[PDB]
Order: C-alpha cells, then sequence, then structure tokens
C-alpha cells in the first residue's frame, strides 16, 4: 500500500454520490482511528495516512 | 446578503480556533454520529443571540472546551459570523465569552445586546422570532402547533405584540370586565383606535403571509392539486384568537392535519416557514435534520425548492444522502481523540462531479 491517499484522487471519474460517500467514508474511518487526516486549506485536497488503530480493508 | 463563513475559537466540542465554511448557497453538514454536528448548531445559535438556557448548559461558562469536565481549555471562547452583501465589505458579528459572560462585537467594535440585535434584524435576522432557525425533532411542530401559538409569532414578527398591553389596558377601560359593559364617548373610541393599530399591524404580515403559502406550498409540492390555507379563527380581531393551518397533500383527499405523515406535515411546516420569508426575507436558514420524516420523492422536491430559490441561503445538517448529495458543498464533522470530545471540519465540494450517470 501507499504512504497516503488523496481523496480528490480517489473520486476522479466518481459521480456525485460517489464522490460524497468517499468524503463521508473518511470522517467515518477518522472517527475509528483508522486513519489520520489533513487538510491544507477549505476545499483543498483531504490527504489520508495510516492512523494509530489497525483496520481491515 | 449571505453567511460567508463561521470562526469557532474553543466553544463546546470546537477546540481551538476554527473556520467553518466558507458556505455556498446550499451547504450540508454532515457526520458521523458523536461528531459535534449538534454543537455545531448550538454556535450558530449562540452567535445569533441564543440564551444560555438554550444551549445545554447551567452557565455560560460551561460552553468553554473542556469546562463540563473541570479542564476549561481558555479563560474565553467565540463564535463569529461573517455576513457578506454585494457591493458592501464583510460585516462580522461576533459573541465572546470573557468573565463568564458574553461580549457582542461588530467589526470588533464592542456593542451592547440591544445594538447587536437591532443590526441583525436590519438584515432580516430576528433573534426573538427566530424564524431562520429550525432545530432536530421539532420542524413537524411548526405546521402543527396550538392555533394561538402561531399567532404569537405573527404577532412578534409583525410589531402587533408591542401593542397588546395599550390595548387590554383600554379594552379594561372601556368596560370589558364589567357584568354589562358600557362604552360610549372617548373611551370606546380609545379603544377602536388602538384595535384598529393592532389589527392593522397584525395584517400587513398576515395577510401578505396567507396569500403567499398556497402557491410556496404548490411549490414545494410541486403540484398544483396541493392547496393551503391560511385563516384567523377570529377574522375581526385576528391577533386575538388562533391562527388556523389546513392543506390538503398534492394529488390527495383532504385529511384534517394531524392525521399527515411526519413526511407530509414536515412540507406543510417548511412551507409557512418560507411563506414568512416571502414577507420578512432571512438572509439563510439553518435547518437541522428537517430530512427526518421526508422519503426520497420530498427529499427531491425540497432540495429542488432550495437549489431554484438559492433568495436565501440554506445550512443544512443532514443524516440522509439522498438529501445532502443535493447540496453544492459538505462540511464534514469528525471527532477527534481527547480528554473530551474534540470536533473538527472537511470541506468538499460536489459541483465538481457530474450529478448523473
Amino acid at each position: 500500500g501507499a504512504e497516503s491517499i488523496s481523496l480528490l484522487e480517489l473520486c476522479r471519474n466518481t459521480n456525485r454520490k460517489q464522490a460524497a460517500a468517499k468524503f463521508y467514508s473518511f470522517l467515518v474511518l477518522k472517527k475509528q482511528q483508522a486513519i489520520e487526516l489533513t487538510q491544507e486549506e477549505p476545499y483543498s485536497d483531504i490527504i489520508a495516512t495510516p492512523g494509530p488503530r489497525f483496520h481491515g480493508s | 446578503g449571505f453567511l460567508k463563513l463561521i470562526e469557532i475559537e474553543n466553544f463546546k466540542s470546537y477546540k481551538g480556533r476554527q473556520i467553518i465554511g466558507p458556505f455556498q448557497r446550499f451547504t450540508a453538514i454532515i457526520g458521523p454520529n458523536g461528531s459535534g454536528k449538534s454543537n455545531l448548531m448550538d454556535a450558530i445559535s449562540f452567535v445569533l443571540g441564543e440564551k444560555t438556557s438554550n444551549l445545554r448548559v447551567k452557565t455560560l461558562r460551561d460552553l468553554i472546551h473542556g469546562a463540563p469536565v473541570g479542564k476549561p481549555a481558555a479563560n474565553r471562547a467565540f463564535v463569529s459570523m461573517v455576513y457578506s452583501e454585494e457591493g458592501a465589505e464583510d460585516r462580522t458579528f461576533a459573541r465572546v465569552i470573557v468573565g463568564g459572560s458574553s461580549e457582542y462585537k461588530i467589526n470588533n467594535k464592542v456593542v451592547q445586546l440591544h445594538e447587536y440585535s437591532e443590526e441583525l434584524e436590519k438584515l432580516g435576522i430576528l433573534i426573538k422570532a427566530r424564524n431562520f432557525l429550525v432545530f432536530q425533532g421539532a420542524v413537524e411542530s411548526i405546521a402543527m402547533k396550538n392555533p394561538k401559538e402561531r399567532t404569537a409569532l405573527f404577532e412578534e414578527i409583525s410589531r402587533s405584540g408591542e401593542l397588546a398591553q395599550e390595548y387590554d389596558k383600554r379594552k379594561k377601560e372601556m368596560g370589558s370586565g364589567s357584568l354589562v359593559p358600557r362604552g360610549s364617548g372617548s373611551a370606546k373610541q380609545a379603544f377602536e383606535q388602538i384595535k384598529k393599530e393592532r389589527f392593522d399591524r397584525f395584517n400587513a404580515c398576515f395577510e401578505s403571509v396567507a396569500t403567499n403559502i398556497d402557491e410556496i406550498y404548490k411549490a414545494l409540492s410541486r403540484n398544483s392539486s396541493a392547496q393551503a390555507f391560511l385563516g384567523p379563527e377570529n377574522p375581526e380581531e385576528p391577533y386575538l384568537d388562533g391562527i388556523n393551518y389546513n392543506c390538503v397533500a398534492p394529488g390527495k383527499r383532504f385529511r384534517p392535519m394531524d392525521n399527515l405523515s411526519g413526511g407530509e406535515k414536515t412540507v406543510a411546516a417548511l412551507a409557512l416557514l418560507f411563506a414568512i420569508h416571502s414577507y420578512k426575507p432571512a438572509p439563510f436558514f439553518v435547518l437541522d435534520q428537517i430530512d427526518a420524516a421526508l422519503d426520497n420523492t420530498n427529499i427531491g422536491k425540497v432540495a429542488n425548492y432550495i437549489k431554484e430559490q438559492s433568495n436565501f441561503q440554506a445550512i443544512v445538517i443532514s443524516l440522509k444522502e439522498e438529501f445532502y448529495t443535493k447540496a453544492e458543498s459538505l462540511i464534514g464533522v469528525y471527532p477527534e481523540q481527547g480528554d473530551c470530545v474534540i470536533s473538527k471540519v472537511l470541506t468538499f465540494d460536489l459541483t465538481k462531479y457530474p450529478d448523473a450517470n
């Protein structure tokens, strides 16, 4: 796997409902501490890195 | 104008200083349970003048992050709203907790609550009527309220209620309360004159709302068979008794009102909310989980109404992707681990993606 995941890259060639679901999944994964999240500015890319708890898939 | 952004510092779970937004014309706040969405609703209420009793705390200082566990993160906290209008510089309205009491500011100049409220009123933000804010679990009650409580809303917005005390005094001076009232001459004319003043103030507002509500209920319902009727129980003195609200759902036979579904009541409530706006426009609405009882058909019709109107801005909190995927942008709330709940936000632009296949 990779060192980081770009939400905007994940959402390339997705439709609005699919993109929103990926955004929401980042919020859930962060709550579960499966990822850390950074966003440089409002509406910039959102970057996930591995969080302090293990997670499947 | 419109709400460009909210800035929050150490308010409830919003630790540190955070920008909320910027907002688009239709923005949805979303996030997993427990993340802090309801605290963000509280922050908006707070900067728009809500009393501390309605913010789920016993004392103002308990709104500072960490205070409900004896570990306050600061001796101050604030919420601020940046209000924007075409051709005008941004105006910042802030409420700061200092010394355990509220300090109000407009463009960083300290004002008293009276002036803060007066300036908000000039923008269409009525911090007494609070017709721009719908809390979770409350949208249906708007359509199913007591007729008498509906009258009180109209007396507040129309300012006819400012005349009720003089009305009551003149009514008694004219003989109301006697076995056989004998009104004549100047005492009777004094009562008729204040009655007329109260009637005129009330109807300037009410008649406008009642004559616009049917089209809005239709426009919401997207159906000419829907009908909405607002009428006073007392036509001669509308402010004295209840305001009846009855609807006919689109493509349905008439049912009383309590027999409507939660979704149908929700749409009736929204029609009244937006009919009030047609008379006294608010710059934005904050709608907390108003889609809870709506099916997917009604979610689409409500979202379409918002998008084909955004004369107002809509800020919604939603648990339903069918609704929030119709917004222009999402503000996502997530929790951080700590001594107490810490909330932070992300922003996401949905307009970059086709809403199609």
